[PDB]
């Protein structure tokens, strides 16, 4: 019964995550690429910063 | 998702030779020290048989020495255990456990009360 | 009044051995220096001792070429008296500094292997550098005796020496006794005792296999015996010359005969300058891999 | 303008450096041990981890016992890699196979492959009782015991029946089969026999640690 | 019936798998192959921080990107000045085994935890001086793995008993407990808006949580071994997981699917630490082969190796301004790369 109780909890959780609205991977990756492109300039690791402004 | 779906079962008199394998999916089935763990009625999870990544270092527990033979079909992703001359000592639900990590030679946590990569077993009454 | 000497062995053998030492020991000593510095970078106490031994050896080879020149001209120093003073003080005293640092290495190894759960204040890098500085200062002070006397004693024959008079002075004979005993036998005896204790400790271990114990025995025997095979003839001849000089200052036949010996055993002594790196850094597999890296 | 800030920063750094040097001395002065498998050992020595401090031969030992964690150990066992030794307290009175592969998983772990292990085989009185009487479960779950006999290397200090000695050394060789296989100078798996009445496990662990640090010094000072 | 319960569970699993398949219109490679590769990103060791005695299991950055806190197994918690390689504080912890240390977003507090099942909040801006504990948080059963600050008087802790907990320091008790995992939760990362956090455990699955609501909204199952590190994407609509299967995976929260599998046939060792760059273009990962490997999140091609550690790399974190990367490993060194 305890295992069956865990089973009821699991199926309730599965029902909770069954209704969640989902967007397609195409847009879910296009937005990530857009964010990566937009903030590209402000990233010293990617584009090196001049040594005068570099604290290290 | 990692899944270890067992198959087999059925009542047999002492000396039975019934057997069946798992249905492992979700991983490579070639980098893991998979083994067999059965839970006895009113007893914790203990181990019986073990096989290596390729099928070389086959090791057995005392009670199953000379009784059941372990088989690992890589291309068929089945831990194809063969139970020959079965005895009423086992009467257990059999889980096809898997090594926690790939490309390693240590099954650190296989007999624990809870374990992610164990799967649902099949009761083999005897 | 003086002592007549002559030997073509001194003309051929010492320059050849010294040339070999300059050729081979310099890169090996540099590699040993780098390995020792790497060990100190990893908080290894033996690294400081190996570094100091390496720098002493390196000074020896650095001053070797002028003494090669001195032996090649049939014992004629044509470079100057003050340069003779400095280069003699570095050519000698470096054998003894190297012996002292070998003794320090042996003592550290004994205090570690024999007693691994014991004194660590004397097994710290600060203690190592303090001991190295103390050894350097003490050896230089104890061997600075010739620098207060004169060097470059010209001989009535075609001989102009640098750091040695055949007729011999009393002070140089007493200094030779002090060398032969304190600077050679005492630290070599300490090294032998330390490696004997290390061998006992290794034999007493349970986690050491048969092969490793035999390997350690061979390494310890080599380390103890190569110093002997490289230095003992020179110090034996030094002791003999000094003993009979105090016996008979006027005598010359002894020096006349053992000219070849004394200067062919000074050539042999320089082989430890290449022996020390290839034995204390190159022999170990891990340090060999580090050097290859 | 920044002079005062820099001076105060350097002063604080110097103070912290002195404190860290003292902590360096105190850290290297002590050895850490992990107790796995066990209450008798820690009781005779003197929350997730139960600290235990004891001093033998003027050397401070720091033994650590896990007492509030789950059955899974594949994650938190990695933290105990710098310890001097992992004290494995087997029962060795089917717990035997579970202890055997706990030892095997410790042995073949890629982070404990340099950490030495101390074996103790805690149960001896009930082992003697089980081999003297009962159903003789030792051979049922270990059929090789029938072929195996008392080894000649064994030294029977307790002059009891040969059955207890042969079973004890059978378990010992079962552990040493996986100890030696895929095992070299990195560790040794020092085997020992203990029980409740034993009052000298402190000395055994101390000597084991002495040997471990001796081997580490041999590897570290190029004396091998 | 129990069998009926399992049947319902597997039917729901099949339904969600079919929905995820229907949501996989295109792969990341197809939409990403057109952009320029980031090229070889080689950064040198701009600074080395020495002073730790044992392996470094945790480190964290301050909001100013200038103050650095490191946790190691010698029972020490050193707060470094990255610019001038100094030591502002050296906090001796009661428990030597610490796996997580946290720097408060406004300073004045530093957290630590480990095999003691306790998260210790250390006050920095004291009335007079020195450092002392403010409150000790107890109640977790398993070892603490990763604790991060929400703000003052609110902390989030990850534990090995398959449960994460939300605390308030002033009262000292939990506000919400998070349950639903099967394996030990090993790492935790917060959203930039501090409304959600994702936890990866030893059951090869990562789950997204709601801090106040207190239930798991989504689960992500794409790995094949224990997830050892998690990290939110700068945007907050993605995260990266590193596991023992030597594969780093990028998961999307609005499509609950794996996006990329940064893996190679050469890399056999698992990932210990994962941290994104400021722009998210670079996905730095710390492996167990004594190396940190700089991936490119968009195009799975690997574009950098942070060689220089002689033991396992366990800690990795980019500054809040993305100016420096500090790599804490098991050689007791924090090398700062830029």
């Amino acid at each position: 019964t305890a295992s069956i109780a865990q089973a009821r909890k699991l199926v309730e959780q599965l029902k909770m995550e069954a209704n969640i609205d989902r967007i397609k991977v195409s847009k879910a990756a296009a937005d990530l690429m857009a964010y990566c492109e937009a903030h590209a300039k402000e990233d010293p690791l990617l584009t090196p910063v001049p040594a005068s402004e570099n604290p290290f | 998702q990692v899944q270890l779906q067992e198959s087999g079962g059925g009542l047999v008199q002492p000396g039975g030779s019934l057997r069946l394998s798992c249905a492992a999916s979700g991983f490579t089935f070639s980098n893991y020290k998979m083994n067999w763990v059965r839970q006895a009625p009113g007893k914790g999870l203990e181990w019986v048989s073990d096989i290596s990544q390729s099928g070389a270092s086959i090791s057995y527990t005392g009670s199953v020495k000379g009784r059941f033979t372990i088989s690992r079909d890589n291309a068929k992703n089945t831990l194809y255990l063969q139970m020959n001359s079965l005895k009423p000592e086992d009467t257990a639900v059999y889980y096809c456990a898997r090594c926690p990590a790939p490309f390693t030679r240590d099954c650190f946590d296989v007999t624990s009360t809870t374990y992610a990569y164990r799967g649902q077993g099949t009761q083999v009454t005897v | 009044e003086g002592c007549h000497v002559d030997s073509r062995v001194d003309h051929l053998f010492p320059p050849s051995l010294y040339i070999f030492v300059i050729g081979v020991g310099l890169p090996t000593n540099c590699l040993a220096l780098w390995a020792a510095y790497r060990q100190v970078q990893q908080r290894n106490e033996l690294g400081v001792y190996l570094m100091n031994l390496s720098i002493a050896d390196l000074l020896y080879i650095c001053t070797l070429p002028l003494w090669v020149d001195y032996f090649l001209h049939h014992d004629n120093w044509i470079h100057g008296p003050g340069s003779c003073k400095l280069f003699g003080f570095i050519f000698y005293t470096n054998i003894y500094i190297s012996i002292a640092f070998l003794c320090c290495i042996s003592v550290d190894r004994y205090l570690a292997v024999a007693h691994p759960l014991r004194f660590a204040r004397l097994r710290r890098v600060k203690t190592a550098v303090a001991v190295s500085s103390v050894v350097w200062a003490t050896e230089l002070g104890a061997n600075s005796a010739p620098l207060f006397h004169d060097e470059l004693f010209r001989d009535r024959y075609n001989h102009t020496f640098c750091f040695e008079k055949f007729p011999m002075e009393g002070w140089v004979a007493w200094m030779n006794l002090y060398r032969v005993f304190v600077g050679f036998l005492f630290p070599w005896a300490l090294m032998l005792l330390s490696y004997r204790g290390i061998l006992r400790a290794v034999r007493g271990s349970v986690s050491t296999e048969r092969q490793e114990k035999a390997k350690i025995k061979r390494l310890a025997l080599s380390l103890i015996a190569i110093v002997l095979v490289c230095f003992a003839p020179y110090h034996v001849l030094l002791l003999s010359r000094s003993a009979i000089y105090l016996g008979r200052p006027w005598d010359c036949g002894f020096e006349e005969r053992v000219f070849s010996a004394y200067h062919s055993s000074l050539a042999f002594t320089s082989l430890n300058c290449v022996a020390d790196p290839i034995l204390y850094c190159l022999v170990n597999e891990g340090a060999r891999s580090d050097v290859a890296k | 303008d920044q002079r005062n800030e820099e001076k105060a920063q350097r002063e604080a750094n110097k103070k912290i450096e002195k404190q860290l040097q003292k902590d360096k001395q105190v850290y290297r002065a002590t050895h850490r041990l992990l107790l796995l498998g066990k209450n008798t050992i820690v009781k005779q020595m003197r929350s997730g981890i139960f600290e235990t401090k004891f001093q033998v031969d003027k050397v401070n030992f720091h033994m650590f016992d896990v007492g509030a964690q789950r059955d899974e150990r594949r994650k938190w066992i990695q933290c105990f890699n710098d310890v001097t030794a992992i004290i494995f307290v087997v029962a060795s009175s089917n717990r035997l196979q579970a202890a055997l592969k706990l030892f095997d998983s410790i042995w073949n772990n890629k982070w404990l492959r340099d950490t030495s292990v101390i074996l103790f085989l805690n149960k001896q009185d009930l082992l003697a009782e089980k081999v003297l009487a009962g159903k003789s479960k030792i051979e049922d779950y270990f059929p090789e015991f029938a072929r195996y006999t008392t080894p000649e290397d064994a030294t029977p200090e307790p002059g009891e029946d040969p059955r207890v000695t042969r079973a004890k050394y059978f378990i010992r060789d079962e552990f040493l089969r996986i100890s030696t296989a895929s095992g070299d100078g990195r560790h040794y798996c020092y085997p020992h026999f203990t029980c409740a009445v034993d009052t000298e496990n402190i000395r055994r662990v101390f000597n084991d640690c002495r040997d471990i640090i001796q081997r580490m010094h041999l590897r570290q000072y190029e004396l091998l | 019936e129990l069998d009926q319960l399992r049947q319902e569970a597997e039917q729901l699993k099949n339904q969600i798998r079919d929905a995820r398949k229907a949501c996989a219109d295109a792969t990341l490679s197809q939409i990403t192959n057109n952009i320029d590769p980031v090229g070889r990103i080689q950064m040198r060791t701009r600074r080395t921080l020495r002073g730790h005695l044992a392996k470094i299991y945790a480190m964290h950055w301050g909001t100013d990107s200038r103050l650095l806190v490191s946790a190691s197994q010698d029972g020490k918690l050193i707060i470094w000045d990255s610019y001038t390689t100094n030591k502002v504080h050296a906090i001796p912890l009661r428990s030597s085994w610490v796996m997580t240390c946290a720097y408060a977003p406004s300073g004045n507090y530093v957290a630590c935890g480990g095999l003691d099942n306790i998260c210790s909040i250390y006050n920095l801006k004291t009335r007079e001086g020195n450092v002392r504990v403010s409150r000790e948080l107890a109640g977790h059963t398993g070892y603490l793995s990763c604790c991060r600050f929400l703000d003052d008087n609110q902390i989030v802790t990850s534990s090995g008993d398959t449960t994460c907990a939300l605390w308030d320091i002033e009262t000292g008790q939990q506000t919400t407990t998070f349950t639903g995992h099967t394996g030990d939760v090993m790492s935790l990362s917060l959203a930039p808006d501090t409304r959600l956090f994702v936890s990866g455990a030893c059951d090869a699955s990562a789950k997204l949580w709601d801090v106040r609501e207190g239930m798991c909204r989504q689960t992500f199952t794409g790995h094949e071994s224990d997830i050892n590190a998690i990290c939110f994407f700068p945007n907050g609509n993605a995260f990266a997981t590193g596991s023992d299967d030597a594969t780093c995976r990028l998961f999307d929260l609005r499509a609950d699917q794996e996006l990329m599998t940064y893996s190679h046939d050469n890399i056999i060792c698992g990932i210990t630490s994962v941290s994104f760059s400021k722009s998210g273009r670079l996905l730095l990962a710390g492996y167990d082969d004594f190396n940190c490997n700089v991936w490119d999140a968009l195009k799975a091609d690997r574009a950098g190796v942070l060689a220089g550690h002689d033991n396992r790399v366990s800690c990795l974190g980019v500054t809040d301004d993305g100016m420096a990367v500090a790599t804490g490993s098991w050689d007791s060194f924090l090398k700062i790369w830029n």
